[PDB]
């Protein structure tokens, strides 16, 4: 629920999180800040690709 | 091993005792923290940078020390360093056997040469704590 | 080719944080030489935790046998700075472009360092 857009989805059969529609993150530091607040600093690392547009 | 009270080195200035208690109970076992007090430079609106926490069992204290030595305690991007304290928050012995509740206490003196003991006043439901470090 | 080389063990950090996004001053005590060191290492880029062991070396140049002003494959934290204060158990003050370094050891251990010279900082975490 911390992500403003639909980037991370919940998989019911495996009871874990997945990545669906990765090109909707909008480069907003929301999931990273939530992970840092919850106690996981290096949980999700998102970096922009330089040679892809 | 003499006392179970542990002093935390650095804690954030914006936290409350409940948050730290919840963090400790999440990392450690459930309701394994007896007392937690954060000193304040004012009456009720300016806590200090350190805090003192007293655990229930010495094994919990050893586990907390081991976790702190490995830098596995991260509470609000702050590394909690644990060190020994000077005195306990409450003078309570760390033993499940030395704590006696609901026992009969009476006072008196021997009456005659025979093995007889007269009771002056009797009290019921008293609490007896045996402290070895304090010798009392 | 290398003036100083010893194994260091970190003791404590000044910020004591994981995501402070700020330079962290380290305090590593040397072994078999009894030397105390201060250094500003960016934890976000180069992670360092209390209790880890790392080696440290200082050389006037990175070339082999001369050519002042190929050690890149061995070490991984190469820096460049200048020593601007030697007078204080002697101590050193080298600024790596604003990153202050304090190397307080023994007087006999630090004797081949001239004032106002360019030196490198080779570091590896084993």
């Amino acid at each position: 629920e911390s992500s403003p857009t639909k980037v991370f989805g919940m998989d019911p059969v495996t009871r874990q999180v997945v990545v669906v529609d990765p090109e909707a993150y909008t480069y907003d530091e929301e999931v990273i800040k939530k992970a840092e607040a919850m106690g996981k600093p290096g949980l999700i690392e998102i970096s922009p690709k330089d040679d892809s547009f | 091993t003499n006392r179970s009270t542990v002093k935390i080195s650095n804690v954030p200035q914006t936290i409350v005792a409940d948050e730290l208690l919840r963090f400790l109970e999440l990392h450690l076992g459930e309701d394994t923290v007896f007392a937690l007090e954060i000193p304040t430079t004012r009456d009720n609106w300016k806590p200090r940078d350190f805090a003192r926490v007293q655990f229930t069992t010495l094994e919990v204290k050893s586990r907390a020390q081991l976790l702190s030595s490995q830098s596995k305690l991260l509470f609000k991007t702050h590394n909690l360093r644990l060190s020994e304290a000077y005195d306990d928050i409450i003078p309570r012995p760390v033993d499940p056997r030395k704590r006696l509740d609901d026992i009969v206490l009476t006072v008196g003196f021997p009456e005659s040469d025979e093995k007889r003991f007269c009771a002056l006043e009797k009290w019921d439901g008293v609490r007896c704590w045996i402290l070895t470090e304090k010798r009392r | 080719i290398i003036m100083f080389e010893d194994i260091f063990v970190v003791d404590k950090l000044d910020p004591d944080g994981k995501k402070f996004d700020k330079v962290t001053r380290v305090e590593a005590r040397s072994h078999n030489l009894e030397m105390f060191m201060h250094l500003d290492v960016n934890t976000e880029v180069y992670p360092l935790a209390v209790g880890d062991k790392f080696t440290l070396a200082m050389a006037p140049t990175l070339n082999l046998d001369g050519t002042p002003d190929t050690l890149a494959d061995k070490y991984e934290y190469i820096m460049h700075g200048k020593l601007y204060k030697i007078s204080e158990k002697a101590e050193l003050y080298v600024s790596f472009g604003g990153l202050l370094m304090l190397l307080q050891g023994d007087p006999a251990h630090i004797s081949h360092f001239e004032l106002d010279q360019r030196l490198f900082l080779l570091m590896r975490k084993l």
